[PDB]
């Protein structure tokens, strides 16, 4: 994250980390929607341009944590994974369409006050929430600047960008499976995703319930200080369901 | 899962995390 | 370029301007060393990171310019790409080393008294002139605040103890590449001067020759940095043998 | 390749308002 700051603790308590085995590293963000799923990008599995397409055994999830490094004792659960589930129409050779996957843990987890699930979109939600100005909140464990490495998950807030002035500025093909925050050179508010940060959350809190909720998660982090593109998720909440429910 | 959206140790508790505002303020709009 | 100044008319001949079509935009720097060949660093036309891999079409060439936006009537002179070349052994990936490549032009160009080719180092000029403490010259149209220009910036730094240079960065610099700057006058070589020439005036000719190729200029002059120039000379053997196979 | 040789300055035997900065750090 790009100019965040210090999360305070147990404020972002659905933020999961996505850690590789061997050998031991740090790969991509991620978030826990339930007791037994966790929400991220495809990229982050699977991406051939890389060479890269992991399986349910290479990795593991670690949840609850707040420092980058430091194994948070009776803090963290270490989480083995039992099921990997690629979006059937992620597309890696082109714009990372419909970049989004879900993974089941061989075990529950016990909520805490630094573990906690958050909630997925409504229409009315979608509606009220996904508009130009409008902010969400991006956090993780990813670069500073474009070592650059957090001491602990980084936080900070960008606002949504209409899908015109997203649609100019990049030259990729920008499906409506997707929308994109960050802020036009005009504000000079710095701020935004950096490598690392994929798989991430981008939530926003609702004025009509107090809760919190994922509208996007984190896909082509805008570099490093464009705008970063954001799997759209509730144009996409079926896919996520059709797949629970089927198991 | 029935209960998500809900920070333990902030709205649990009725407590407002340092850059929470921010966001609403972007809703309605400026101070 | 950072804390340079305006350069002056004709002051650097060689200088060339990587164009973008469309959108018409200001891609790199470049040098002509020949009428037929210009010279730029890799980095400007293939960086997957960014998306970057433009063909022999996304561009073209305009040389002889001083201002950055006006087209300097019956000076500056238009000209198409026929055939780009990036240096194999480049990567990216790990520290832009070996950021080199060649660009023929469609047709030759005609030398003017603003367009005229600068000469590659050889061995001799380029061991007694690269030296930590001595200065060389970089010039091209990169932002100047860390802001557009109005003309061709020019600014001379002076080169950096290949100890003091690893030293200050977490990068692995190769042979190929050397950097340079002041310690801790400030002024660099910014994003966009990227692909320009980096020169010096031998004394035992009074000819101005590329040392190397801008391609990590030190961010924007902030204490602390130094800028990454390829080795012009160290990779003279590349660019003899695709102009010779031609 | 009589590159090297500015038209407007080495040509004319004309200096340019910074060059003799550049020998002087070689003649330290």
């Amino acid at each position: 994250i790009v100019e965040g700051s210090d999360a305070e603790i147990g404020m972002s308590p659905w933020q999961v980390m996505l850690f590789r085995k061997s050998p031991q590293e740090l790969l991509c963000g991620a978030s826990l929607i339930s007791d037994r799923w966790v929400l991220t990008a495809a990229h982050c599995l699977l991406y051939p341009p890389w060479d890269k397409n992991f399986t349910e055994n290479d990795l593991l999830v670690r949840i609850g944590k707040h420092s980058r490094t430091r194994y948070e004792r009776n803090i963290e659960k270490i989480s083995m994974l039992e099921k990997i589930y690629i979006h059937p129409r992620y597309n890696w050779r082109e714009n990372l369409d419909r970049d989004i996957a879900l993974m089941k843990l061989k075990k529950p987890v016990a909520f805490s006050d630094y573990i906690h699930p958050v909630c997925l979109p409504d229409r009315e939600t979608a509606a009220s929430l996904l508009q130009a100005g409008y902010k969400g909140r991006v956090t993780g464990w990813g670069n500073l600047k474009e070592k650059g490495q957090p001491s602990v998950l980084q936080v900070v807030n960008l606002p949504i960008v209409e899908r015109p002035v997203c649609k100019d500025s990049t030259r990729i093909r920008i499906t409506d499976n997707m929308f994109c925050a960050g802020y036009k050179p005009d504000e000079g508010k710095r701020g935004d995703a950096c490598e690392g940060d994929s798989g991430g959350p981008f939530v926003m809190k609702s004025p009509f319930n107090n809760r919190w909720y994922q509208m996007g998660i984190v896909s082509a982090g805008a570099g490093c200080d464009k705008y970063g593109f954001y799997t759209h998720v509730f144009r996409l909440k079926k896919w996520i369901q059709k797949v629970i429910d089927q198991f | 899962e029935a209960d998500c959206g809900l920070r333990p140790l902030f709205e649990k508790k009725s407590l407002e995390d340092k850059t929470e505002r921010e966001l609403l303020e972007s809703y309605i709009d400026g101070r």
